[PDB]
């Protein structure tokens, strides 16, 4: 006798709500920057929609499995470790349309690894993006 | 099964260059 | 050599755009239960925060581990279990107040198991509760 | 240290009370 729409309404009434607290979380250096890699991860995901499918296809994203999401985790650690600006907001870019190809599956915990090992990562010698992203203007 | 994991890494640096042009 | 705000940024990114995936998982019904019932629990918000509060500290909400946030499910469903709309209502509103709290310290897995563990119970036999909500108007 | 445990469920059943009759 369980209502499919309340618990769904229930559970990602409380996400919304604690996505907000970690919004206030972000200060004004980390809100601007976001809103910059926003630009940016959006522009490339246009043109090169056509091309990160394609990743999305070698990496079998819908395996949705740790098994296999810690294979995309290292691949996409390789491919940094041999790690340029352009490629950083690539790889951004490539977790989105992840995220969109498997964002109806729901939330799952391996993800939520990848996503903070990667994000991690990229965060390594931040200066030579931080100057990529604010020679904008 | 390492032919996926060139061509993966050889289209993210396509994608790179052509973006640090522009 | 990591920089704080980058790696933070990327995280949130991302998240934000798995919300988005999650939004779009919702249907016209479950959409406007959702704005309905967001209004409810928003109200309750405000009266009840000198109420909600007291159950925030009774419940150690500050613990913030599985060995007390288990605690804090079986405590929340007992309440259940001894139901109708009115206090289902308020265990949302509490749940909220609990993010609302505990939202800087980060998302961390137990509170997710509580809060669809929390959210399915909520669910049982939502006939009365659909009704509470819809007599509105 | 079940006092902690009925004030809850105690302080539950009121507001839920004040939310019948409006
Ligand atoms: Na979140
Ligand atoms: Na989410």
């Amino acid at each position: 006798n369980f209502n499919n729409s309340i618990k769904n309404v229930i559970v990602f009434y409380i996400n919304e709500k604690a996505l907000i607290e970690e919004k206030k979380m972000l200060s004004c250096y980390e809100n601007k920057l976001l809103n910059l890699i926003k630009e940016d991860c959006e522009n490339i995901m246009l043109k090169y929609k056509p091309n990160l499918s394609y990743i999305c296809s070698l990496l079998k994203v819908d395996d949705t499995s740790e098994e296999n999401i810690k294979h995309i985790k290292d691949q996409i650690i390789e491919s940094l470790e041999n790690n340029r600006p352009s490629v950083k907001l690539a790889i951004i870019s490539l977790i989105s349309m992840i995220v969109e190809m498997n964002g109806y599956k729901g939330k799952n915990i391996p993800m939520s690894f990848l996503i903070e090992d990667i994000a991690l990562k990229i965060s390594e010698n931040s200066e030579d993006l931080i100057n990529f992203i604010n020679i904008k203007n | 099964d390492m032919r996926p994991e060139i061509w993966i890494a050889q289209e993210l640096r396509r994608i790179g260059d052509e973006f640090n042009a522009y």
